């Protein structure tokens, strides 16, 4: 809840893309700043990174001119650029601080950092395709008759119709987290996303409250705010 | 150039017990440097332990760390719903900083039936060009279950699209939400849309029905 | 004429407090006046001796006006007579350390006998009032062993020792 | 141009001109010497403290060892005990006035002082109270001894080469140590100058055996020969310079042994203050190469107390207090109200 990155985003191949990583919390200068992607379903790989207050840099061997990390203290804010863009570059890029100096034992702090790090930001997840970015179009889930075993009812939002992923779904902007389930993306025959959120709530409440998803897409910069309410009849 | 394997691959475990896991290195890491991390579905990884012995703030008395030149090994405590996460090691005495293959640490439970609700496609898709049915698969833990749609008692395979959960931090509980998705030109022609779930450890196969066009 | 006791093994603190509330020199020194401790102005000095591997100070304090002396991994042989020289003064005071150590089994039999004997620096009178899980008094001397026992006992122990009017207790398990 | 007849009383360890100097040399290091990061123990309110963390720029400039003169404001005088061997605290006989102190080389090390005033006629040992281990002892010496402290330069690669698919010499990692340096002494001259300790350490402490050893422990400033020239902070091991027995050794014609002695030293970024109790972090050693000299004019010294007898009484080096520094070399002044 202080280091954040900034937001999603489809680049053509070829293309530079730019991630930011507002470090909002206590100090920036003198701790390092390190970025490691790490590819859908894939595990972490560790690119290079930053510090601040002397302007030091360490990156792999693999992105030999790709990468340039740069910092502004201004901002308090770690940037990463990655030129020439292929399909393999499609990942979740995670920015993530060092764990900062050695006071008590070491002595010396230079490249990128000690090596490891504590604080991790949201992470961004940067797609490498030719198409262009949709936005994804919100439809209710009512519930029903037939969608209600016992004491609780059922209904969620269908998520169609996007490109690329993620998308982030929450219910009444944050109040309702519990019972609430995102189901994963599948790619569609026509080539684009869709997921569905649905969250389990009592049968009697559906009067006496009102539940609403929140539907967010950064890519396309587009937010959809859908109230699920029980069919006309 | 240093590579690190982890084993095993995957590990299903109970809730209680303990966990252990290893990380193996090509070559002996400088001054002995290592570190573990936890990476809940969905999440950002998390420092567990540090320069291979050492604990990080926040982290429970529960996990343990040891290990020298390529033998390095952590050990999780009693076992939590909670605790299921890929975990990963990473080495910082040599650049480049490489991580582990990970290790997905699955968590076992008692068997669970899992309850069907079904989600008839809303009047602001229909008459807008396509249709969509969706079929709801609330908690259980066989991850192994089959959903077979059957227009006016035929079945259909093919046209259906379906996606799981992971595992639930609380209950340790799968959810499955399958949707058919099928034009509108076939979908006032049939009358009965069902929905059969067979599961193993569900007793009959419950089928969950709605009539078109009906409340 | 300070009494400081201590449990063997765990880490233990010995205090030294000046009038200043600057900071100034101040060295640590044995009975037999061995260097241990002590700072060069802003850097802390360790001496030629047993502690020097266990031995360290909480620089922090330093500036303030006090200045500490702790002692980890705590052993009998460490028990000795210190002082404090700051402000021209000699700031005495004397460590007396115990432990505890169970001879019989860990895992006694059904209505057996426990050992226990204490260890004690040369040339001391050790004074210990025990206690049992539940409730039973056990005194003794040099040494204190119970001849007879019974189930019911199996659990949590509890034993004090005390000297020159202060008390440190100690716990085992026994089954 | 008056002549009182009178005992002066004078004294190095309770003088005030040496505390005030210090003062003066923490001001010129704040204003020279700037670290990037600092960590001070904030202790407010009786109570266990935090620590105090400030960020600033630091630039990576020379502090130069520019002279400094304590001249006698107008209403004062400074006493110059002309003494040949003076002991540094009691009675002076000789003394005479000037109006400025002699030319003082602001040097901030352990162990050993370098660039400060030779004593034209033997060497002299002092301390508050040479039966107290606890107390430092100054040792100056009047034949200077040279040492050279290095360190290589850019001269690793010196040419690139471009590809249209990639590049030449970039690549350098071999985790290894860049942030180390050497220095290096002459064996004989500092052999001999060892011996003319110990000839005047047994002249106060005879019928005993003078036994160099290492630094005990503690703060890698004073466990090491610290100093600092371009900007840099060396740490020098000085295990190899004080480590001899002497009980009976007194001869002198002429034995090699080790051309000439090399230390072990290392460039750091954390480092330990010694103006005030906490921590500091500088920048990455400078790209270009580091080239020192100075004469060794003196050390310090704490020898190993204990009421436990042996017949060896050791010869640790000391150091760490930058107030004995400057106590060397105004031993012979104290500062007189004009009357
Ligand atoms: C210098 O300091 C000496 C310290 O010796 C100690 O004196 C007292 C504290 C005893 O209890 C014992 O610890 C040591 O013998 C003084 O004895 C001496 O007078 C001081 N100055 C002189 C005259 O040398
Ligand atoms: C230094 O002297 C101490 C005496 O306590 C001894 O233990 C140590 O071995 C000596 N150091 C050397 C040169 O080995
Ligand atoms: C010692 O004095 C010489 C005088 O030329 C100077 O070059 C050198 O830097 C000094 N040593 C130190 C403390 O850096
Ligand atoms: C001093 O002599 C040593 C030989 O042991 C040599 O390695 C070193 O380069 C010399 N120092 C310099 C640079 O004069
Ligand atoms: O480029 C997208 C932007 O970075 C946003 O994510 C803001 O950070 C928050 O609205
Ligand atoms: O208390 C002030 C805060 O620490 C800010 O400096 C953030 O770190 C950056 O906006
Ligand atoms: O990552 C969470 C998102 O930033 C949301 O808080 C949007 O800003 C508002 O729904």
């Amino acid at each position: 809840q202080l280091l954040e990155q900034s937001g999603a985003e489809v680049k053509k191949p070829g293309s530079s893309v730019q991630v930011s990583c507002k470090a909002s919390g206590g100090t920036f200068s003198m701790y390092g700043f390190n970025w490691v992607r790490q590819a859908p379903g894939h595990g972490l790989e560790w690119m290079g990174g930053i510090i601040p207050i002397f302007g030091t840099s360490n990156y792999a061997q693999k992105f030999r001119g790709r990468v340039t990390f740069t910092a502004d203290q201004a901002t308090s804010t770690a940037y990463m650029e990655l030129t020439n863009l292929r399909s393999d570059d499609t990942a979740v890029y995670y920015c993530a601080r060092d764990f900062g100096p050695d006071w008590e034992d070491g002595d010396s702090y230079d490249g990128s950092g000690r090596g490891f790090f504590d604080f991790w930001g949201q992470g961004t997840l940067v797609t490498v395709s030719s198409a262009s970015t949709k936005g994804p179009s919100v439809f209710p889930l009512a519930p029903s008759s037939k969608s209600t075993s016992g004491g609780t009812a059922a209904l969620g939002c269908l998520v169609k119709d996007y490109f690329p992923e993620p998308v982030t779904v929450s219910w009444n902007s944050g109040a309702l987290t519990s019972g609430v389930h995102t189901f994963p993306a599948v790619l569609q025959s026509s080539g684009l996303y869709s997921l569905s959120s649905v969250v389990t709530v009592p049968s009697s409440s559906l009067g006496t409250q009102t539940y609403i998803c929140n539907v967010n897409h950064k890519p396309s910069n587009t937010k959809v705010d859908k109230k699920v309410e029980p069919k006309s009849c | 150039e240093l590579v690190l394997t982890q084993s095993p691959g995957t590990l299903s475990l109970s809730a209680g017990e303990r966990a252990t896991l290893s990380c193996r290195a090509s070559q002996s890491v400088s001054s002995g440097s290592l570190a573990w991390y936890q990476q809940k579905p969905g999440q950002a990884p998390r420092l567990l332990i540090y320069g291979a012995s050492t604990r990080a703030t926040g982290i429970p008395d529960r996990f343990s760390g040891s290990g020298s030149g390529t033998d390095f090994t952590l050990t999780i405590g009693r076992l939590e719903p909670e605790d299921l996460a890929v975990y990963y090691c990473q080495q910082y005495g040599t650049s480049p900083y490489t991580f582990g293959q990970g290790t997905k640490l699955e968590i076992k439970r008692t068997v669970a039936a899992p309850s069907v609700f079904i989600f008839p496609p809303s009047d602001e898709q229909l008459k807008s060009g396509t249709a969509s049915v969706v079929c709801l698969l609330n908690n259980f833990y066989p991850r192994e279950a089959k959903v077979q749609w059957k227009v006016d008692n035929a079945l259909q395979s093919g046209n259906s699209q379906e996606s799981v959960t992971e595992q639930d931090s609380r209950d340790s509980t799968y959810s499955l939400g399958s949707t058919l998705t099928l034009s509108k030109a076939d979908y006032e022609k049939h009358k009965v849309y069902a929905c059969e779930v067979t599961h193993q450890g569900l007793s009959s196969p419950v089928t969950k029905s709605f009539n078109r066009g009906e409340c | 004429k300070k009494v400081v006791l201590g449990k063997k093994g765990d880490t233990v603190e010995l205090t030294c407090t000046a009038s200043q509330k600057k900071s100034i020199q101040f060295h640590w020194k044995n009975s037999n006046q061995i260097k241990i401790l002590g700072n060069q102005g802003s850097f802390l000095t360790k001496g030629p001796s047993k502690l020097n591997d266990r031995a360290d100070s909480r620089r922090s304090l330093w500036d303030q006006g006090n200045f500490p002396l702790i002692i980890k991994n705590l052993k009998i042989e460490d028990s000795d007579t210190y002082i404090c020289e700051v402000e021209d003064q000699k700031e005495e005071v004397q460590l007396l350390v115990f432990g505890l150590t169970a001879n019989s089994d860990t895992h006694l039999l059904q209505g057996q006998s426990l050992t226990l004997t204490l260890e004690s620096p040369p040339g001391s009178s050790p004074s210990v009032q025990c206690r049992s899980p539940r409730g039973k008094n056990i005194q003794g001397g040099k040494t204190l062993s119970v001849s007879q026992l019974e189930l019911q006992d199996s659990g949590t122990w509890t034993c004090t020792v005390l000297q020159n009017q202060k008390k440190v207790e100690f716990k085992i398990d026994i089954v | 141009v008056v002549l009182e007849n009178v005992t002066e009383h004078f004294n190095m360890w309770k003088n005030d001109m040496v505390e005030q100097m210090q003062e003066d040399i923490i001001s010129l290091w704040d204003q020279s010497l700037k670290p990037c990061v600092k960590l001070t123990p904030l202790c407010v309110g009786a109570g266990s403290c935090d620590t105090s963390v400030i960020t600033q720029a630091c630039p990576k400039i020379s502090f130069e060892p520019i002279p400094i003169h304590y001249c006698a404001p107008a209403g004062f005088a400074i006493l110059k005990c002309n003494d040949k061997t003076f002991n540094g605290k009691g009675p002076c006989k000789n003394v005479s006035t000037v109006q400025c102190t002699h030319g003082i080389r602001p040097v901030v090390s352990t162990q050993l002082l370098l660039n400060g005033s030779l004593a034209e006629e033997e060497v002299v040992i002092r301390s508050d109270n040479f039966t107290n281990n606890a107390k430092t002892i100054i040792v100056q010496l009047k034949e200077s001894v040279e040492i050279n402290c290095t360190r290589p330069n850019q001269n690793t690669r010196k040419s690139i080469h471009i590809g249209p698919g990639r590049a030449f010499y970039t690549t350098g990692e071999i985790i290894g140590d860049i942030r180390q340096a050497h220095c290096n002494i002459s064996r004989a001259k500092w052999n001999d100058t060892l011996k003319q300790i110990v000839i005047k350490l047994r002249e106060q402490f005879e019928n005993k055996t003078i036994v160099f050893n290492h630094s005990s422990g503690g703060d890698p400033e004073i466990v090491m020969h610290s100093f600092n020239c371009g900007g840099e902070f060396f740490y020098c091991n000085s295990a190899q310079l004080f480590n001899s027995t002497w009980n009976n050794n007194t001869e002198g014609s002429n034995n090699t042994e080790g051309n000439t002695i090399t230390l072990p030293c290392r460039i750091k970024q954390i480092i330990n203050m010694w103006q005030e109790v906490g921590k500091a972090m500088y920048a990455p050693p400078i790209r270009g190469q580091i080239r020192c000299s100075s004469n060794i004019t003196g050390l310090l010294l704490t020898r190993d107390g204990g009421i436990n007898e042996n017949g060896t009484e050791i010869f640790r080096p000391g150091g760490g207090d930058m107030r004995d520094n400057w106590r060397s070399e105004l031993y012979k002044y104290k500062v007189v109200k004009i009357e």
